[PDB]
């Protein structure tokens, strides 16, 4: 049952073998009764699965924590509930072709510490939706969420006819156990999230492998732009589960026209400005050997401050400094994963989204942009945005942490937990992963 | 030796050298289209030939015209690839796109019908007996039955020939062993009409026992699954209405249960109210007479009459709240401000008093049936099914603290909503206090939510209301035993999603405890 | 290569070599799947992939 | 701009009379009084822009069906009898015929 | 005695409004299992992409 070193590793990849060889002759309609089943009682338990994630971890609120996991069984039920994945996809008479699905296997699936849970249900959902199995690797500092979350989806499978073990967990991980199961011999792709350092490791190992990586979210607040909207919404998803998601808005830039009252609207609100011996207090927290502490990573904004040497007021929310140089000896320009923001001013809007190019150079290549305007009267700075910032996705007038992820504010993104940064950041897709990518399109000419 | 024969050892020699890279096959693509179906789903390779020269075949747009030409052929995770196609220029672009906002798609669903009038139940029934309707079901309380409020329906609809039968064993709160009880009555009787006689948990045991002879295969745990948004939760609602009508004929002037898709029913295993919310359990015609409400007590009155105040308060602080549900719910509260003191006092002597309440509580149903209601009926829920508090008592006693806490300039976890802008529910809040006439001309923000809340702390002065839990009949010892379970039910209890604040499970016990104590919540 | 085309890191699109074995059942055309492997194979005497 | 002054204009008198008939209950008393509050804040502002006010054009987009809740079930009174025999015999358009 | 004409309040079934809200709704009358539907138009209305 326990997976501690590699003896009884290669145990669970055969148990695995030998049961997803008998799952991939499924039909169509007895996966969707598995996947609805699957995903049935992945919501039911959003509340337990929530709290053991900030018990394990500690980097969360609980409450973030419940929202985030009905957002991985619902929303990901709910876009791919009847999308052809298994049988005949298409089929030409005219031209004589049938487009035929398929698996691609055992998957090695690599959860991070910042979504412990979260993306366990999510990567459990589109793996058994596509006729396939996956084995997880969890990180060591949040070891037993991720494996509880990975078994209430396969005791709720098994109870809707999936075979007896189709999803594999290491209990105990370990950097040497988790580089055996990448290359082991007979599993066929690697779903890796992480940092820019893990995006290394999984295309180093000689394997089809998606990855994704980390990212910064430059903000674009130019003079034409809803003040009330674009604060209330950095505040709303910056203190989003403290910051810890993927695309969440680590620098804003605002123009010189409405720069002043930004800064009353940030600060009669939840938001500090820090000013003179407490901004040079808080950098030298925030990298601690050239790289991001542990420490701060989702902790609450009044505990940094106090882990900084001063005391801001309890129901504070995000810490405020107003930085200059846009380069990599400033801490504030870099990705923090806490309530944490850096203001820049901007003489223009072409001169803002100079400094918003650059912002992406530091963490993360194609992750995230964001841009504040009103996108009816101003189709022209809409267009000149998308084709200069070279990044994934786009977004305009929205919160970057429930925009990042699709389905909410403009139910056209495809919902997802693992946002893809393309080539730009040393990935291959691009996109938001979701069931298509893992499909082996076989054609019949 | 055979043909099936053939195909096996084919899946042999795509062993040993390339794993998913071409196979082949020739046979007449025309008279035998099993063959060329059965060797595409064995053959585990990228693409398929059939009659055809495998080297002109396996690059593309050579007799077959719709692969893509290319010469670097995939293979796919059988072989260890990533492309399983024929590669082409749309392998190398990294598409970016630009998301903009957009809003949340909302509505405005009402039953087909909503009769009212003074004594508009016989000829509303006279249009269920032209419709063609014959076997009739009435689910009834056990006190309307003894006082012949059931014997005002059964009487129109048995002279014009139709057959009734009244199920009238319902309780104060709808557990689900007396909804089992009603659906097996109704499996055997086979009705064609159900008439939800009654105020509140008739009416709410009636709608669930028309799924379970709609349909008699639902399972009450995914009923009950709490969603993050309608029209994208995962246990859709089967269509009803297939063999059974709802008519909705309401008693009791405090709940709006015969135009809102809701039926709050208790799980009777564990002791919990589920709130089960969907559009199909809405009502075919609700019929909200006064003839019927004339002799109602004055507990009953006091106790309605102020819980369609917090409906019709929390559905326009909601963030599904829309110009569409704005006017129905300003107009609930003007006729509850102006008449509900006349119709506790003066009863059922002052007859134009008692048919204005009764039509505000329908109004109020007409507000949160499409935005739905806070936090503070999340906590009476929980508070009513605990200690057993009537329903219009529990959240009488919470209405003075969610104002407090929801009127915030900055709170904490503000909630996610696309037609949401910023927190304003603080703005929302002093529109309803010049409404209803209870502001000076001159005052700030701030000012008004005073006179708001001093407003319903004498309403509820003169109908009879305590000022604490603990004054309404709950020990301590019970209560703050108990304040830890019912701060983390009421956090997941549905209601949550359309508060104006996304409320933590710390701050949920401090109106709970504030709420015993008798004071008031102070951030 | 495509062990060490996948080894270096990096997005890489890499193909594989492979086999085809070829079907001909008893409704085939004899003339034609005959006629036809003898223009394939021959094809730059099978340096062709596939 | 023509199309959007004689429509929000007919939408006016349209919540107008169905507010003041001898069918307006309750029910239809709050519809009455929403739809002439937003066709007071933005028709002027729907009407000057256009385009440029989208968050405009769409309340009174609303505020026209709102007030169409009031008049299905309180019918209008004497100003649309005479408007729909001033519009079929001058042919003028309805919408200009009620403003007058 | 004197007694009152009983009212009404008689709208559609389902009331779809928002900014963009038409390919939404009109996924409903999809999988209400419509097959055939007319479209009445203006003229105006069809030379515009309406
Ligand atoms: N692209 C996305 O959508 C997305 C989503 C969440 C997080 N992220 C990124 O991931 C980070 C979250 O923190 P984190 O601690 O998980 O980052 P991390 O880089 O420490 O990743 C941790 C995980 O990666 C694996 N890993 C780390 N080093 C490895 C190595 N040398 N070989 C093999 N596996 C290795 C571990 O198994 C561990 O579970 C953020 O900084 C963010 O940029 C990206
Ligand atoms: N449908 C909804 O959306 C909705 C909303 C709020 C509450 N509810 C549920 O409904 C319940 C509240 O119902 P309620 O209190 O309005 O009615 P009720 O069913 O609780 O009635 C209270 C008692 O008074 C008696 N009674 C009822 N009508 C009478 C009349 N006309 N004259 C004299 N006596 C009468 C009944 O015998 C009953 O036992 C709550 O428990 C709650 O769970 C439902
Ligand atoms: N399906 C296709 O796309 C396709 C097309 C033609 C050929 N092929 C395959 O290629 C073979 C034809 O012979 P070939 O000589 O081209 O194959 P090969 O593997 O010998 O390829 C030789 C080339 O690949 C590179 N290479 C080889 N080994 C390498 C290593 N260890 N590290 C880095 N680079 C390396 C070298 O630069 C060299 O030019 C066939 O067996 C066939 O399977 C595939
Ligand atoms: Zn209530
Ligand atoms: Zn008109």
């Amino acid at each position: 049952m326990a997976v501690t070193n590699v003896a009884e590793l290669n145990a669970l990849v055969e148990r695995v073998k030998k049961a997803q060889r008998e799952y991939a002759s499924f039909t169509q309609e007895q996966v969707d009764k598995i996947f609805r089943a699957a995903a049935l009682a992945a919501a039911d338990a959003r509340i337990p699965l929530a709290k053991m994630a900030v018990a394990e971890s500690g980097m969360g609120i609980v409450e973030d924590k419940v929202i985030k996991n009905h957002f991985a069984s619902e929303y990901i039920y709910n876009a791919y509930k009847d999308e052809k994945t298994c049988g005949v996809l298409s089929e030409d008479d005219t031209f004589g072709t049938i487009t035929i699905a398929e698996p691609i296997g055992i998957i090695c699936g690599i959860v991070p510490t910042t979504n412990p849970t979260s993306t366990a249900i999510f990567k459990s959902l589109i793996s058994l939706k596509t006729r396939n199995a996956i084995i997880f690797s969890p990180h060591p500092r949040a070891k037993d969420a991720t494996n509880k979350a990975a078994d209430i989806v396969l005791q709720a499978a098994i109870a809707a006819g999936a075979p007896k073990d189709l999803i594999g967990w290491i209990d105990q991980p370990s950097v040497e156990l988790s580089n055996a199961l990448m290359h082991h011999p007979d599993i066929n792709l690697i779903l890796a999230t992480g940092g820019p350092g893990m995006v290394k490791a999984a295309y180093s190992s000689g394997k089809p492998a998606i990855g994704v990586g980390a990212g910064n979210t430059p903000v674009v607040i130019d003079e034409t732009a809803d003040i009330k909207r674009a604060v209330a919404s950095v505040l709303m998803s910056k203190t989003f589960d403290n910051g810890v998601i993927c695309a969440s808005e680590q620098s804003v830039v605002v123009v010189d026209s409405v720069y002043d009252a930004v800064r009353e609207r940030f600060a009669t609100h939840g938001g500090y400005l820090l000013q003179g011996k407490e901004l040079k207090a808080v950098q030298d927290v925030i990298l601690k050997n050239g790289a991001l502490n542990a420490a701060i990573v989702g902790q609450p904004a009044y505990k940094i401050a106090e882990l900084a040497g001063f005391s801001v007021p309890e129901n504070t929310k995000i810490l405020i400094g107003e930085v200059t140089v846009v380069d990599e000896s400033e801490p504030f320009a870099h990705e923090k994963l806490s309530p944490t923001l850096a203001m820049y001013r901007a003489k223009d809007f072409e001169d803002a989204v100079e400094k918003a190019e650059k912002l992406v150079a530091m963490g993360g290549i194609g992750h995230t942009s964001c841009l504040y305007t009103d996108q009816d009267n101003q189709p022209a700075r809409v267009s000149y945005f998308g084709q200069k910032m070279k990044t994934a996705r786009i977004l305009i007038n929205t919160p970057a942490s429930q925009g990042g992820i699709g389905d909410l504010y403009n139910f056209k993104l495809a919902p997802s937990l693992t946002l893809g940064c393309g080539s730009w950041g040393g990935n291959s897709i691009s996109e938001n992963v979701g069931p298509k990518h893992l499909i082996n399109k076989k054609t019949v000419a | 030796k055979d043909f099936e024969d053939a195909v096996e050892k084919a899946e042999k020699l795509v062993a040993m050298g390339g794993i998913g890279h071409t196979s082949c096959l020739y046979t007449d693509q025309d008279n035998q289209p099993a063959r060329v179906s059965y060797f595409g789903q064995k053959m585990k390779t990228a693409r398929i030939l059939i009659n055809t020269p495998a080297s002109q075949g396996g690059i593309g747009d050579l007799y077959n015209f719709k692969l893509a030409p290319s010469l670097t052929l995939g293979c796919g995770s059988w072989g260890g690839n990533s492309i399983s196609e024929n590669v082409g220029p749309k392998h190398l672009i990294n598409k970016k796109t630009v998301a903009k906002r957009a809003e949340n798609m909302l509505w405005h669903k009402l039953p087909k019908s909503i009769y009212f009038r003074r004594g508009s139940l016989p000829i509303a029934l006279d249009e269920v007996i032209t419709d063609g309707h014959k076997r009739a079901l009435i689910v009834t309380d056990r006190f309307l039955f003894n006082n012949g409020y059931a014997d005002q329906i059964t009487s129109v609809l048995k002279a014009a020939g139709v057959e009734t039968e009244v199920f009238f064993e319902v309780e104060a709160d709808p557990t689900l062993s007396i909804v089992r009880k009603g659906a097996e009555l109704a499996n055997s009787f086979k009705p064609d009409v159900i008439i939800a006689l009654g105020g509140g948990s008739p009416m709410d045991a009636a709608k669930i026992m028309w799924v379970m002879y709609e349909h008699p295969e639902t399972h009450f745990e995914e009923l009950a699954l709490r969603f993050m948004d309608i029209r994208k939760r995962i246990y859709k609602f089967p269509k009803m209405g297939v063999k059974a009508k709802m008519i909705a004929v309401t008693t009791t002037s405090g709940t709006g249960s015969e135009v809102t898709p809701f039926a709050v029913v208790t799980d009777d295993a564990t002791g919990q109210k589920y709130p089960l919310a969907d559009y199909a359990l809405t009502p075919d015609m609700a019929i909200v007479d006064a003839n019927l409400v004339m002799d109602m007590p004055k507990s009953l009155c006091a106790f309605g009459g102020l819980d369609a105040v917090t409906h019709a308060m929390e559905a326009y602080v909601s963030v599904l709240a829309s110009e569409f549900s704005d006017g129905q719910a300003l107009q609930a509260l003007k006729l509850l401000k102006e008449y509900l003191p006349a119709s506790y006092h003066e009863g059922s002597k002052n007859p134009v008093a008692r048919e204005r309440v009764h039509s505000a509580a329908t109004i109020a149903g007409i507000a949160f049936a499409n935005a739905f209601l806070g936090v503070c009926h999340s906590m009476a829920h929980k508070l009513g099914s605990q200690f057993h508090i009537p329903h219009g008592l529990a959240n009488a006693l919470l209405i003075c603290n969610v104002i407090r806490y929801n009127a915030n300039d900055n709170p904490t976890k503000q909630t996610a909503f696309s037609q949401y802008d910023r927190p304003q529910a603080r703005r929302r809040y002093a529109e309803i206090a010049d409404h209803l006439g209870l502001s000076a001309p001159g005052d700030r923000t701030a000012a008004k939510i005073e006179k708001l809340l001093a407003w319903l702390e004498t309403l509820k002065a003169e109908l009879g209301i305590p000022k604490s839990i603990r004054e309404a009949g709950v020990q301590e010892a019970d209560f703050l035993a108990n304040v830890d379970k019912l701060s983390e039910d009421a956090f997941d209890d549905q209601c949550t999603g359309a508060n104006p604040r996304y409320p933590l499970i710390s701050e949920l016990k401090q109106i709970l405890l504030d709420t015993y104590y008798g004071r008031d919540y102070v951030e």
